[PDB]
């Protein structure tokens, strides 16, 4: 049994900032984590599969990173379409895709 | 780019038993794996069910465990998922996600998803 | 003596792009054992597409430089692909002895080509474990180089055969590796490609990037 918790539940920032999330784990995951962009208006994408791998397509503003237990993603632009939810998820423990809380970023 | 479109969604008593479909024709579809993932209304994303490239190693979630059935048919390239004995509380948003490689646990994820088809599980008009 | 100034290069006329990805970019691999073969021909072939992926850390080449690859042209290619142990890895080389090797895949000593392998964690591992690969443990002999042995006898090495039914001395000579992702970096599965290039005299048909100019005379 894994639990993952995250320090921020709703972010302030601007349009020209930066800011970070992090993802902890109860337990040792190995670094397989994965982070997934989760918009209100649409199907939720991936971004970062793996600890620090970034998915072909989007854009290279996101990058994960951190290993082990705790994770982390960062993005530096905050262009004013990235208001969305964010989720972090492990793949490694018998208790198969369970997934971490929601993170609201906002703009301010 | 690749198109995963959902239906068989609705309203249905508790007890009573429903069907979901997902059809794929943006990538070739005979040789990966897919999952079903639950969205609640005011909660996190929730794995359900998922099935293999080819219909050999099958898991369920552990809250929903000998009442889900997911099936796969690989002629028309579209999965079926099957909703038996039904409960107040799944009445969340379900996805159509799609694995990366072929097994069903893998340290690889969901990578590219479809629209979400609402389901409610109460009594009304 | 007397200096040139002018220098020319004539390739073939061929221009269209040969599937690389194919192999690389292969959902799932075949066992070891029986170990897939696809061949490439009549294309230009850029190996600046592999050579600047990071993942793809084991690159060594025997006979050719990797860096020189960009410009050579071969008359075919062979790619082989599998699924091997992180331990085993090592054990592809020419001249060099070990269970794959000896049983598997084995390559000659007057060996040109290169070989590529790199992690597989994220898609051949599953925690409750994977049996989908196979692996050959025992054979009469070592086998010959670049033979892919099917063979599912029963074995027998002892003085009182069985006559070919698993009873008592004879075992399956196929055994199933078990990956699972827990397990440390010595048993964790890795993905390996093999190039041999059939470098000779012959009309060549892959050829790396390069252009023509005008065939200066005299």
């Amino acid at each position: 049994d894994i639990q993952m918790t995250q320090s921020p539940s709703s972010l302030s920032a601007s349009v020209g900032d930066r800011v970070t999330i992090t993802c902890r784990a109860s337990q040792s995951i190995s670094s397989y984590l994965n982070w997934f962009q989760h918009k209100p208006g649409k199907a939720p994408k991936l971004l970062i599969y793996g600890a620090s791998s970034l998915q072909s397509g989007v854009p290279s503003r996101f990058s994960g990173s951190g290993s082990g237990t705790d994770f982390t993603l960062t993005i530096s632009s905050l262009q004013p379409e990235d208001f969305a939810t964010y989720y972090c998820q492990q793949s490694y423990s018998t208790p198969p895709y369970t997934f971490g809380q929601g993170t609201k970023l906002e703009i301010k | 780019e690749v198109q995963l479109v959902e239906s068989g969604g609705g309203l249905v008593q508790p007890g009573r038993s429903l069907r979901l479909s997902c059809a794929a024709s943006g990538f070739t579809f005979d040789d990966y794996a897919m999952h079903w993932v639950r969205q609640a209304p005011g909660k996190g994303l929730e794995w359900v069910s998922g099935i293999s490239w080819n219909s050999d190693s099958i898991d369920y979630a552990d809250s929903v465990k000998g009442r889900f059935t997911i099936s796969r048919d690989n002629a028309k390239n579209s999965l079926y998922l099957q909703m038996n004995s039904l409960r107040a509380e799944d009445t969340a948003l379900y996805y159509c996600a799609k694995d990366r490689g072929y097994e069903i646990l893998t340290p690889a994820s969901f990578d590219y998803w479809g629209q979400g088809t609402l389901v409610t599980v109460s009594s009304a008009s | 003596r007397v200096q040139p100034t002018e220098s020319i290069v004539r390739f073939p006329n061929i221009t269209n792009l040969c599937p690389f990805d194919e192999v690389f970019n292969a959902t799932r691999f075949a066992s070891v054992y029986a170990w897939n073969r696809k061949r490439i021909s009549n294309c230009v072939a850029d190996y600046s597409v592999l050579y600047n992926l990071a993942p793809f850390f084991t690159f060594k080449c025997y006979g050719v430089s990797p860096t020189k690859l960009n410009d050579l042209c071969f008359t075919n290619v062979y790619a082989d692909s599998f699924v091997i142990r992180g331990d085993e890895v090592r054990q592809i080389a020419p001249g060099q002895t070990g269970n794959i090797a000896d049983y598997n895949y084995k390559l000659p000593d007057d060996f040109t080509g290169c070989v590529i392998a790199w992690n597989s964690n994220k898609l051949d591992s599953k925690v409750s474990g994977n049996y989908n690969y196979l692996y050959r443990l025992f054979r009469k002999s070592n086998l010959k180089p670049f033979e892919r042995d099917i063979s599912t006898e029963i074995y027998q090495a002892g003085n009182k055969p069985c006559n070919g039914v698993a009873g008592f001395n004879c075992y399956f000579p196929l055994r199933s590796y078990s990956f699972r992702p827990t397990y440390g970096v010595g048993h964790q599965p890795y993905r390996v490609v093999v190039l041999s290039f059939e470098l000779l005299h012959a009309p060549a048909t892959v050829c790396g990037p390069k252009k023509s100019t005008n065939l200066v005379k005299n």
